[PDB]
């Protein structure tokens, strides 16, 4: 958005540095249970395993497809939550500006709070009236005591929770087959070979998995001056 | 702002120095360079020591050679 | 259009795999770009390969 | 196509120069590369004004949600106890100013005779 | 989400150099006042050292506020120059008629003029490396054998001038408007001293602060130089 | 006080349980010194790049900014639990620990004094070497000046070497050391 | 390693060819007792140790030369004066 | 002498010698030149631009010397300023209210002189010394002090 | 790439306003008739005929204003007891033999 | 440019108003539904219909202005955009030339004449008996 400041290094991607070093738990635990890095490299491994493996890639449905790559399908429930999420952020720091408001079409205060301060200024051209600010608290269908727009307060709330990108994803996606470590080395043994890793992420995964400091060059790899 | 194009016409590459064989002659490359970087900064430049060494030495001529020929008393 | 041409963020890869920037201080190692072109060679002419 | 080291041979003649003109080459090149830029890798490294601001101040940690001390912490307590220590210390000299302060005003006070209102008229 | 704003609610700096400016006012020695300005450079730092930290926040307006806050800056040291140039030509009926001995236009006007001239070069170079994301390592000594001599300069004119601040109020004027843009430059001093490369790059508000402070003190100089010298 | 303090580290096990985290150093993680690294990696000593050495110690620095990003926990050394919980920490570092912390709380002013003094004295230098001088013969007699206008006036851009020795006699005379001294000829 | 953009442009990993054991930290696992910076070796902290001591010695210095100048030498306006503003050699007054 | 290169190399070569012309001439040349730091991000420039640069930069440092002469002949002059007629007292000229103490508010060195008056803060500081007060300066001739730029 | 000024506006306003300030005062001075023909000279007829005489060698050369006044403050009769215009000629003439 | 300008100059955040010429319309376009034909009366309003990321235009002008932040090459401006980025640089620079190669002769002759004869070339000559050189810049006399 346009508020928001320049892209970091790590809105990118995240060094290997932070890859945990307990793989063989990482991908055994649940979606739930996984923190923002444990969550990023789950992902990562699981999903690049899959790219990975050409040969199995054609075969594979486009809803196996996407857990591996830790894509959320979208539904109208979820769609519907993001969408709201998208909108509150938007309006952080832009206008807030559209159709007039009606019974049968109110306009949405999106909040995470009960409340949320909102001013009408009326229709377009002659009908547009000076500002009259007023509280929109939930739980009432709010009319201007002037033109008579309708504003309603949409509340993101869930489960003693505000929706969250990670909130959604929760909620609705679904841990599929545990992942296995067979595949894990059996793609890394494909694309890294003498001394050769073009698979880096699994040469580090597979490392860990078998300890720490196994295969060729990770002890000079983990050693660090400061 | 007004888009329009980039009015260098000269040679866009002379190729690789070779101790200095098959390249212009050194007036032709001053030209060359003052046209790829742009005249309006060279007369921008000058404009303003032009102004006021003309306005400053036509006094030898306006000012003291004139008035020597030009004084009625 | 923005930031002159300049991307905030590139990949720059290195030749020799014991590289450096900031422990070396020598001065024969070139860097390359993304799609791999040498530094020597100006963007004007690798960008239209 | 020979490659010399970089700085060391030039390439607008096709003679290479003689040896009072290699020598000035050559040391130059590692004047200017070995000694001379000392100062300047020494003054942008171990005296950057823009890293002093931040000596002192907890790393960034990669998981967002381990940094709220962003904005728990006001700013100017971001150093932990050295922040707090600086702090401490200025109030330290709050009456020792206050001291500074008031004779000072009995300095001005002494020498307008301000003292000697009533001896003035006795 | 998060607020727009991460707000700054105690500070204790405001106090400390409330109380140093203070002591410019109580003081009984002179001494106590060269101590004293060294506490007001030292928190000074500590305020800027606050404005560093504050990038933390990534706020797109900080930027944009840090801006126009210098550009307000700038107007009031033109507008102060103003004030030195109105009190300069108000007398000015009773200039050039006097027994003293103005400044020639010749030696003192033009090597300055060059000179400082020199000193907007090394800082555009500056410019075009930081927006080429480059270092050069002696530019900056450039600029301080630069300054050295406008030092060396302006001493030496002062001490050899044969008419003094109390003769007419014309030489008040140039005494003054002089040791005005010579506080100038040494504010540039303090500013520059510190220059160096940082990897953020074109978010730092310091590089277009110096370029903009330098190009105003050498303009400057040529409105005093075409008042005074020429 | 604490252990810490007692014995200064960095980034060393049971860090909580020593109490302090005595060293603003953060960050870390390079593969040889001076190499590319996490965090900022500043410091009062061991930072940087020694001019003595011509060698650099620790890489430029990794700013959490759009530049760069956060420092992974295998290299995080500034553990803020310990680095705030500010509740009795003058007892953990006594008097003059007290003083330590104070000091080092003004490294960033101490480094802009480093990178601004040396300028200033080279200025002081210029008045110290100046001062010790007698003065210039400022000015002379007004009609005696005027009997010789042209000499006086434009003696100097026509022979400055000469009229150089001209104006040390007179300084030699009118402070009255003319006799001490061998004003050398022209 | 530094950021994710510097890369080799060959891939290549080296097979350890010397026998040196591996230093601790290399083979580390976060632990309760260490929850950060297991990755990295343990080092002295210079700089609370040396900043107050060289402080000190520095403010000795400065202030025992400032009262030896104003005891030791005679009366002047400013201590170069004391140091260089005495008549001449000679010079009875 | 050198019968290998055209004159016009040879004058070449030498105005070369620091490499100035070499760096031009030769992107490859000026990058390696370059820190490994900065190199990193010089594959993004154009030539345009690296030119462009070259030519302020040496234009700035080819200056430099010119801009020293101006200052040599300057402080020479300076140096040797001639004698000026003393002034006469005019109306409105020397005027005095109080005496000149704002530079030693306390110690009040010289209340008669002025700030920057050297030749009477020269006779005052005589008579401090001749009451046996240390007073620095204005003691050595100009001939016999290094810097003066005041010597035959 | 928005521009928000004249494209030129430094040297327009600039050179514009110098070339606006020159044409307006040539026309204040046509209405108001004010002679523009420049005398660097002082007016003072007595004392300018007193230097034609010196030109046209009427008065010795080198001789100063004070010795040719009605009236001399008391500075000029310090000066006068110690002037001797024909010493000082002397000696300008024994400079140019040394010279030549 | 120097100065910052949120509208146009804008290097702080690199935001563009509009995404790039070269994307085909169906690709991506400017956000401007300005000329939406009137809405059939059976349709019913599904979204908030309040102006932001649900409308696809401004969605993808969101989307571009992040991922654009990272490209594997420069995208090179022409010499008008580069002799605009220093043009005061530039300009400052030939300056300097003026100063010394113009500037600098006539006022060394200036000063060379002003010691034959008293007064400078470009000034007329006085015969009221004041010593001195006068003024310099006849034109303001
Ligand atoms: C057979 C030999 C003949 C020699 C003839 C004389 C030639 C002398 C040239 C001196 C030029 C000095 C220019 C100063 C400005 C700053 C330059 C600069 O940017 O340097 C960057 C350069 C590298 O910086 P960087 O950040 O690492 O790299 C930045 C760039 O990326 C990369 O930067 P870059 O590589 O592009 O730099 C290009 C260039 C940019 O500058 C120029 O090209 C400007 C050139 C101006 C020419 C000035 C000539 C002056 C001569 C006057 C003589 C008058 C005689 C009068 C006689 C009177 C008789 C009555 O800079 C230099 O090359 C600077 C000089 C480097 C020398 C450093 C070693 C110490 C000094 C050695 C002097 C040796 C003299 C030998 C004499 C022998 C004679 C037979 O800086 C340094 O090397 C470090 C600082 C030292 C540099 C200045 C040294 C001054 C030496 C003066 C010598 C002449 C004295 C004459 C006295 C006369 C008294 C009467
Ligand atoms: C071969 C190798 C050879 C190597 C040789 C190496 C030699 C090294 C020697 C080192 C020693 C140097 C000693 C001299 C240093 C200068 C000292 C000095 O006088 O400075 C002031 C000096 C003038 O003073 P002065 O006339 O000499 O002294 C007169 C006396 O003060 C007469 O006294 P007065 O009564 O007239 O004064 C009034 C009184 C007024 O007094 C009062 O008002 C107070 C009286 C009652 C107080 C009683 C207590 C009650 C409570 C008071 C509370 C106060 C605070 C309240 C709140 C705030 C408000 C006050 O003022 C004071 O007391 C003055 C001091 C006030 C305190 C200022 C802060 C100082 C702190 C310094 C240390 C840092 C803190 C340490 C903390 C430690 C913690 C563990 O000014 C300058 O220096 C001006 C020029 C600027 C600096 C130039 C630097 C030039 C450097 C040249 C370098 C050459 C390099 C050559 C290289 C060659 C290569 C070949
Ligand atoms: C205020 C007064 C005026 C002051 C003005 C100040 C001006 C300062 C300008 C400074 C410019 C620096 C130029 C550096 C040139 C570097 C090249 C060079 O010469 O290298 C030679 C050579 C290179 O050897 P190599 O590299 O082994 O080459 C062997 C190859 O196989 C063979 O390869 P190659 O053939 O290429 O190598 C040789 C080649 C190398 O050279 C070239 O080919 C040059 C090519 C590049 C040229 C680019 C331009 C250079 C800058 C020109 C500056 C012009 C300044 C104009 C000043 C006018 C002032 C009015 O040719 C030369 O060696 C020709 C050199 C030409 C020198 C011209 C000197 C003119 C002096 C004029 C004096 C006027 C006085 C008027 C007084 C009036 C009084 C009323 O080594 C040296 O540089 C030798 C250094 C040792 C010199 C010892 C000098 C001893 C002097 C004793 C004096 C005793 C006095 C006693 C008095 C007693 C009184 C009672
Ligand atoms: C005769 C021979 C001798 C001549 C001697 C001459 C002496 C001159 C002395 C000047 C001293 C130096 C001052 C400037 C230093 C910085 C130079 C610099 O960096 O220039 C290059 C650089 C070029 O920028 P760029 O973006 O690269 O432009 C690229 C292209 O040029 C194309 O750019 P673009 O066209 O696309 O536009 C982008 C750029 C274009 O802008 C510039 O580039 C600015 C260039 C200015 C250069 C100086 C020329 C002289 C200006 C005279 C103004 C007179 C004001 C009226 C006085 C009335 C008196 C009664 O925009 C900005 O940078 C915006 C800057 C912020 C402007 C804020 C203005 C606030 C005041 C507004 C007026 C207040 C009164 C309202 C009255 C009506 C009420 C109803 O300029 C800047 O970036 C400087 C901006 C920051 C400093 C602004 C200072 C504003 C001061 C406001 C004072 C207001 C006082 C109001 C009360 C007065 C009466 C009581
Ligand atoms: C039968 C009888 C026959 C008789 C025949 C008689 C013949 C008579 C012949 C007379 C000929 C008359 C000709 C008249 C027509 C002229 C036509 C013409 O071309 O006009 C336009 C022409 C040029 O205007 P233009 O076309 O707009 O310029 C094009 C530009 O390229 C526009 O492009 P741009 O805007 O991109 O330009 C670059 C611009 C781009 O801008 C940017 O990049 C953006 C930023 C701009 C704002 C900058 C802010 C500040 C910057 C900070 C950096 C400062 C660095 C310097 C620091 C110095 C420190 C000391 O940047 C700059 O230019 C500024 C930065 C460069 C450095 C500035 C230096 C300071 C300037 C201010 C002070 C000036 C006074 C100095 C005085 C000396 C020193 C005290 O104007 C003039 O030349 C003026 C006319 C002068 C008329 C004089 C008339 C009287 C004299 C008569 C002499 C002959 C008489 C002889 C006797 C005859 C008796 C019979
Ligand atoms: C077949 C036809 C050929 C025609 C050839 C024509 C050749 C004409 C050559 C003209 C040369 C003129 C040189 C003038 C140099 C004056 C230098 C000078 O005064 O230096 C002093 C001054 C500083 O002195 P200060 O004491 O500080 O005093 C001023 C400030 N207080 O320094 C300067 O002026 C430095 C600037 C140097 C200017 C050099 C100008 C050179 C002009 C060359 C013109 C060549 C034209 C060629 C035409 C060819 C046609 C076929
Ligand atoms: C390590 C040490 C480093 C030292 C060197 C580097 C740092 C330099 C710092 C910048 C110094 C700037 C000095 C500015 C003041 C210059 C004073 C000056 O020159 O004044 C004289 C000059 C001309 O005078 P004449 O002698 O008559 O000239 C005749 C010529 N023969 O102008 C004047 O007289 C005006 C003086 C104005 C001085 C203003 C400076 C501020 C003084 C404030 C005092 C306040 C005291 C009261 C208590 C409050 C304390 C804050
Ligand atoms: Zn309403």
């Amino acid at each position: 958005y346009r508020h928001w400041h320049r892209m970091s290094e790590d809105d990118w991607a995240l060094p290997l540095d932070s890859m945990p070093e307990d793989v063989k738990t990482l991908m055994a635990t649940p979606q739930t249970e996984r923190g923002f890095v444990e969550d990023y490299w789950y992902n990562r491994i699981r999903g690049e395993a899959t790219l990975l493996d050409p040969e199995a890639l054609p075969s594979k449905s486009y809803i196996a497809l996407a857990r591996d790559m830790g894509l959320q399908i979208v539904d109208e429930p979820s769609s519907h939550m993001m969408g709201l999420i998208e909108l509150y952020e938007y309006l952080r720091g832009a206008s807030f500006v559209g159709p007039f408001g009606t019974i049968e079409n109110p306009v949405l205060v999106p909040a995470v709070g009960q409340e949320r301060v909102v001013a009408c200024t009326g229709g377009v051209g002659d009908e547009e009236h000076f500002t009259l600010w007023f509280r929109c608290r939930e739980g009432f269908m709010y009319r201007c005591g002037e033109c008579d727009q309708i504003f309603m307060l949409v509340r993101l709330y869930y489960e003693d929770r505000y929706w969250t990108q990670t909130l959604v994803r929760d909620t609705f996606m679904s841990d599929g087959d545990m992942f296995d470590l067979k595949t894990l080395e059996r793609v890394h043994k494909m694309w890294n070979k003498d001394e050769m890793v073009r698979w880096e992420v699994g040469y580090w995964a597979q490392d860990y998995v078998l300890g720490k400091g196994v295969l060729p060059g990770m002890v000079e790899e983990h050693t660090r001056v400061n | 702002h007004i888009p329009h194009p980039v009015k260098y016409v000269g040679p866009r590459r002379y190729g690789r120095y070779v101790y200095g064989m098959n390249r212009p002659p050194v007036l032709r490359q001053v030209k060359d360079w003052i046209d790829w970087t742009g005249w309006n900064s060279v007369f921008g430049g000058f404009s303003f020591q032009v102004a006021f060494g003309l306005m400053i030495v036509s006094g030898v001529y306006l000012n003291n050679y004139r008035a020597t020929h030009t004084l009625y008393y | 259009a923005y930031n002159g041409g300049y991307p905030f963020h590139y990949v720059v890869q290195y030749d020799d795999p014991n590289y450096d920037c900031e422990a070396d201080f020598e001065f024969e190692e070139i860097p390359r770009d993304e799609f791999g072109v040498p530094a020597h060679i100006p963007p004007e002419l690798s960008t239209q390969i | 196509v020979t490659r010399y080291p970089s700085g060391t041979r030039t390439i607008m003649s096709p003679y290479p120069g003689g040896p009072v003109y290699q020598w000035l080459r050559i040391n130059y090149n590692y004047f200017k590369r070995y000694q001379w830029r000392r100062v300047g890798r020494w003054q942008m490294r171990s005296w950057c004004y823009w890293k002093a601001a931040f000596y002192g101040v907890p790393e960034w940690n990669i998981d967002p949600t381990k940094n709220q001390w962003r904005w728990c912490v006001d700013p100017a307590w971001y150093g932990g106890m050295r922040d707090k220590a600086n702090m401490d210390m200025y109030r330290l000299m709050v009456y020792p100013f206050f001291g500074y302060a008031l004779l000072y005003l009995h300095s001005r006070f002494k020498q307008n005779d301000k003292y000697n209102v009533f001896a003035k008229w006795r | 989400f998060e607020l727009n704003i991460n707000i700054i609610n105690y500070n204790y700096l405001g106090i400390i150099i409330t109380v140093i400016i203070s002591i410019y006012i109580y003081n009984n020695s002179n001494i106590i006042s060269v101590y004293n300005s060294n506490l007001l450079l030292i928190n000074i730092n500590i305020w800027m050292k606050y404005n560093i930290l504050d990038m933390l926040n990534l706020n797109v307006l900080d930027y944009k506020i840090l801006l126009w806050i210098v550009v307000i800056i700038i107007s009031n040291e033109i507008l102060l120059f103003v004030s030195f140039y109105w009190i300069y030509y108000h007398n000015y009926i009773n200039y050039y008629h006097v027994n003293i001995l103005i400044l020639n236009s010749y030696n003192i006007v033009y090597n300055n003029i060059i000179l400082l001239t020199l000193l907007s070069t090394i800082v555009n170079i500056k410019f075009y490396n930081y927006i080429l994301s480059y270092y050069k390592y002696i530019l900056s000594y450039l600029i301080y054998y630069n300054n050295y001599m406008f030092n060396n300069k302006i001493i030496l004119e002062y001490k050899n001038n044969s008419n003094y601040t109390n003769d007419s109020v014309y030489m008040t004027s140039y005494f003054y408007i002089i040791l005005l843009h010579y506080i100038h430059i040494y504010d540039s001093i303090i500013l520059i001293v510190v220059y160096n490369y940082v990897n953020y790059k074109n978010i730092n508000n310091y590089y277009i602060n110096i370029n903009i402070y330098y190009h105003l003190i050498e303009v400057l100089y040529i409105v005093i130089s075409i008042l005074l010298y020429l | 006080g604490c252990e810490a303090v007692k014995n200064p580290l960095i980034g060393g096990p049971n860090q909580k349980a020593r109490g302090a985290i005595t060293s603003g150093f953060a960050g870390g993680g390079a593969k040889r010194l001076g190499g590319k690294g996490y965090g900022i990696m500043a410091d009062w000593c061991d930072h940087g790049y020694s001019f003595t050495k011509g060698q650099a110690i620790t890489g430029m620095p990794h700013w959490p900014l759009w530049c760069g990003g956060g420092v992974p926990d295998k290299f995080i050394k500034i553990d803020p639990d310990v680095h705030f919980n500010l509740q009795g920490y003058r007892e953990r570092i006594g008097w003059y620990g007290f003083f330590t912390a104070f000091l080092q709380a003004n490294y960033h002013a101490f480094v802009y004094f480093v990178r601004f003094i040396p300028i200033n004295i080279a200025i002081f230098w210029i008045y110290v070497n100046e001062r010790q001088r007698e003065p210039q013969e400022n000015v002379m007699d007004h009609e005696e000046f005027f009997r010789d206008f042209d000499s006086i006036y434009l003696g100097q851009v026509f022979d400055h070497h000469r009229f150089a020795e001209w104006l040390a006699r007179r300084r030699a005379v009118k402070w009255g050391y003319a006799d001490q001294i061998h004003i050398p000829p022209v | 390693r530094g950021s994710v953009f510097q890369m080799p442009s060959t891939p290549v990993y080296p097979l350890t060819t010397t026998k040196k054991v591996a230093p601790p930290t290399a083979l580390a696992k976060r632990t309760p007792e260490q929850p950060f910076g297991w990755g990295s070796p343990v080092r002295e902290d210079r700089a609370w140790r040396v900043v107050p001591r060289n402080f000190i010695i520095l403010v000795i210095v400065y202030l025992s030369g400032w009262a030896a100048i104003k005891t030791m030498l005679p009366r002047g306006g400013s201590i170069l004066g004391q140091i260089y503003g005495g008549p001449p050699k000679g010079r009875l007054i | 002498i050198s019968t290998s290169e055209t004159l016009n190399q040879k004058i070449l070569r030498w105005l070369d010698v620091t490499g100035m012309l070499t760096r031009w001439h030769s992107r490859r040349e000026f990058i390696l030149d370059m820190d490994p730091y900065f190199r990193k991000n010089s594959g993004m420039w154009t030539e345009w631009e690296r030119k462009t640069l070259l030519f302020l930069f040496y234009c700035c440092t080819l200056a430099t010397p010119y801009s020293a002469y101006l200052d040599l002949q300057e402080l020479k002059h300076q140096g040797t300023k001639p004698p000026r007629p003393v002034s006469l007292e005019s109306r409105f000229m020397n005027q005095r209210r109080y005496d000149f103490t704002w530079m030693h508010p306390q110690d009040k060195f010289c209340s008669e002189c002025r700030p920057v008056e050297l030749e009477c803060k020269k006779m005052c500081f005589d008579r401090y010394r001749s009451m046996d007060y240390r007073m620095y300066g204005f003691q050595r001739p100009r001939i016999q002090t290094y810097y003066s730029f005041s010597t035959c | 790439g928005r521009r928000l000024l004249h494209g030129n506006y430094f040297t327009r306003y600039l050179f514009g306003s110098l070339a606006v300030i020159w044409i307006a005062e040539y026309a204040a001075a046509c209405q108001y008739g004010i002679p523009r023909h420049r005398n660097p000279n002082w007016m003072w007829s007595w004392w300018l005929e007193k230097q034609n005489q010196i030109k046209n060698g009427e008065i010795p050369a080198n001789t100063p204003g004070y010795a040719m006044v009605k009236w001399n403050n008391e500075a000029e009769q310090r000066w006068l007891k110690t002037l001797n215009v024909e010493a000082m000629n002397e000696e300008f003439a024994r400079r140019r033999e040394a010279y030549y | 440019k120097h100065f910052f300008t949120d509208g146009a100059n804008d290097y702080v955040t690199g935001w563009e108003n509009t995404p790039p010429l070269k994307f085909p319309a169906s690709v991506m376009k400017p956000c401007d539904y300005s000329m939406t034909k009137p809405i059939p009366k059976h349709w019913k309003l599904r979204g908030s219909g309040i102006h932001g990321p649900e409308n696809t235009d401004l969605m993808k002008l969101v989307l571009w202005n992040r991922l654009k932040q990272k490209r594997p090459q420069r995208e090179v401006p022409n010499i008008n955009y580069l002799k605009d980025s220093i043009r005061l640089e530039l300009s400052v620079n030939w300056w300097l030339m003026s100063c010394i190669f113009l500037w600098g002769p006539w006022l060394h002759w200036g000063q060379e004449y002003q010691k034959v004869h008293e007064q400078p070339p470009w000034a007329m000559k006085r015969i009221d008996g004041l010593r001195g050189e006068g003024y310099f810049t006849w034109f303001l006399e």
